[PDB]
């Protein structure tokens, strides 16, 4: 039996980056040569492993994480990066071994008038630890006075929408990302 | 990504409908903010996310646009609205971009400048330097051009000029231009002139003196 | 209530160091996107540096490796360490809070940073002598030349003459010294009846000058 990579790469909808999905992949043979040879990927960067010389290996567990981000945010899906996405949404470890795969999905995830389904966390007190997922929606307190769930001055809703529109610039367009880490 | 802002300067009256345009070289949706700034003060946030009025900002301000064309609109200009206005690209870390700015001044009828030329003092000439000063007094609008001529040779690269803020009483500007030469260079020529062009002048006005002649 | 107060601006020679501070009240520095923005005299706004609530720091390319942003949580303050300061770094420096993707709602009052190799020098005051030729309105003035640093103050007749006075913004000369002129227009007929004296005060040098401006003979 093959690995369910089509179930991940060709999934109908992707998750918001803040609520990124993780697919546990075990007990299957995978053909990563079929993956790399697909010229339909904008980003295919591997860390700690050569991309082509990957088919003949043996790892205990493989994780396929996937989400949507902006074009200009794809560079943040890499070890030792800083920024909104890497600090507050999806963090890779510094000693990451695995691959980051991405491709433009403007014709799937952007809608006229804005697709407000995809979100990202704008506010968080501390940075995420590697492979941490924060899905809370509590009002972010930015001053001394507590918020008690009322948005206002110094009281900010933590998630914001990308509003993907087909006429966006490439840097603001939606990109689908698949992060393969090898245990 | 770069932001242009049109027009650079704008003359308006109390009660007018003023529109300021900001243009982004790529589709940035609603990621724009607008600030007002008055001389010697920090900027003041007016609009953010292209159209959301910041709290406490008067309702006569509104923003609109999405993609590349954004406008700030003051529906009925008030005396405290005469200021400079800047747009800002949002969601652009690590490099926020500010537009070049739009200055809104008080409109009035055209007023030609009174032009005066001043030779360098005898006291300064003893120091080895000659400052020649040309003054443009109480004119409107602000756009004016000072051309220094030395024995009919147009001078560039040796003058500096400065302009007052719009006068509180008659809404005019004044300009001071200084032409600087060594005493040695200054004594190699006779006719020192500044030629002024301005909307209120049918033709350019030249004020001059001959060095050594009172 | 809510405010940011800057301090630490001043005069420094090129290659020197300066440290700015932003004392916050009504907002918590380490819970916010906190930024430094500068404006050169007469120029626009230029973003300098930001620090995230999470600790991440970013810098404009024109200050990278020279400026360091930081914060003191115990004093609820934001700081900016400025090394290898250059002349072009001369600006007013604002701290601001970013509440939505770069939108700055709370700003400090600004603090001035001047980077120059010039030494403190008092002005030379030269007469701008009325034409010795027409009728109607006459102009006379003072040329306040070659001083450092800013500012100077010019009055006419010890403050008794204010109408028709234009004191212009000073210009920075390629020498590193400032220079300005102050003029006043008066009726032609008064050139022979009223004495005109400009009073120039340059506190950094302890210089006070009274210059009588008369028509040249
Ligand atoms: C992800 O899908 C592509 C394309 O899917 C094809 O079209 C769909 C509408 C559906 O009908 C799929 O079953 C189709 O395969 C896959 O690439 C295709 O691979 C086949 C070989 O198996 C080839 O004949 C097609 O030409 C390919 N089409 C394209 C556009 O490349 C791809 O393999 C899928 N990804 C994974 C991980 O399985």
């Amino acid at each position: 039996n093959l690995c369910p990579f089509g179930e991940v790469f060709n999934a109908t909808r992707f998750a918001s980056v803040y609520a990124w999905n993780r697919k546990r992949i075990s007990n299957c043979v995978a053909d990563y040569s079929v993956l790399y040879n697909s010229a339909s990927f904008s980003t295919f960067k591997c860390y700690g492993v050569s991309p082509t010389k990957l088919n003949d290996l043996c790892f205990t567990n493989v994780y396929a994480d996937s989400f949507v981000i902006r074009g200009d945010e794809v560079r943040q899906i890499a070890p030792g990066q800083t920024g909104k996405i890497a600090d507050y949404n999806y963090k890779l470890p510094d000693d990451f071994t695995g691959c980051v795969i991405a491709w433009n999905s403007n014709n799937l995830d952007s809608k006229v008038g804005g697709n407000y389904n995809y979100l990202y966390r704008l506010f968080r007190k501390s940075n995420l630890k590697p492979f941490e997922r924060d899905i809370s929606t509590e009002i972010y307190q930015a001053g001394s006075t507590p918020c008690n769930g009322v948005e206002g001055f110094n009281c900010y809703f933590p998630l914001q929408s990308y509003g993907f529109q087909p006429t966006y610039g490439v840097g603001y367009q939606p990109y689908r990302v698949v992060v393969l880490s090898f245990e | 990504i770069q932001l242009t802002q049109s027009p650079s300067f704008l003359s308006a009256s109390i009660g007018d409908r003023v529109t300021i345009t900001c243009r982004a070289s790529q589709g940035i949706s609603s990621y724009l903010a607008w600030y007002q700034q008055k001389p010697g003060k920090a900027p003041k946030l007016l609009i953010y996310a292209a159209s959301t009025l910041q709290s406490g900002v008067p309702s006569r301000f509104s923003g609109s646009g999405s993609g590349t064309e954004f406008t700030l609109t003051i529906s009925s200009l008030q005396p405290e609205d005469f200021a400079s206005y800047y747009c800002q690209q949002l969601n652009s870390y690590p490099a926020p971009v500010f537009g070049p700015g739009t200055k809104v001044d008080i409109k009035r009828t055209v007023a030609a400048p009174s032009v005066f030329i001043f030779p360098p003092s005898d006291e300064q000439l003893k120091s080895g330097t000659a400052s020649v000063v040309c003054l443009l007094n109480n004119f409107y609008p602000r756009e004016a051009k000072v051309q220094w001529k030395v024995d009919n040779a147009l001078q560039s690269g040796n003058s500096q000029e400065s302009v007052t803020e719009q006068d509180s009483k008659d809404s005019t500007y004044s300009l001071s231009s200084t032409l600087t030469l060594s005493k040695a260079d200054y004594e190699k020529h006779k006719v020192y002139a500044c030629e002024v062009t301005h909307q209120g002048l049918s033709s350019p006005v030249t004020k001059s003196f001959n060095r050594g002649e009172c | 209530q809510v405010q940011l107060v800057e301090s630490g601006g001043g005069l420094i020679q090129p290659g020197g160091s300066l440290r700015l501070s932003c004392a916050a009240s009504g907002l918590t520095v380490n819970r916010n996107y906190m930024s430094w923005i500068r404006q050169a005299p007469g120029k626009g706004l230029e973003w300098v540096s930001v620090i995230y609530s999470g600790g991440s720091t970013f810098y404009a390319d024109s200050v990278k490796g020279r400026f360091t942003i930081s914060r003191d949580n115990s004093k609820n303050t934001l700081s900016l360490q400025m090394n290898s300061l250059r002349a072009e770094d001369t600006a007013i420096y604002y701290c601001a809070r970013d509440f939505y993707e770069g939108s700055f709602d709370i700003w400090g009052q600004g603090t001035m940073v001047t980077v120059s190799s010039a030494s403190t020098k008092g002005p030379s005051v030269f007469p701008l002598a009325p034409s010795s030729t027409s009728g109607g309105t006459a102009a006379l003035g003072c040329l306040v030349k070659d001083y450092f640093p800013e500012p100077v103050t010019v009055s006419w007749n010890s403050g008794a003459l204010t109408s028709g006075v234009h004191t212009f913004p000073a210009v920075l000369q390629s020498s590193g010294l400032y220079s300005l002129s102050s003029v006043v227009t008066v009726p032609s007929s008064s050139l022979g009846t009223q004495t005109y004296i400009c009073n120039v005060n340059h506190k950094p040098s302890n210089t006070k000058v009274d210059k009588k401006v008369e028509p040249k003979s």
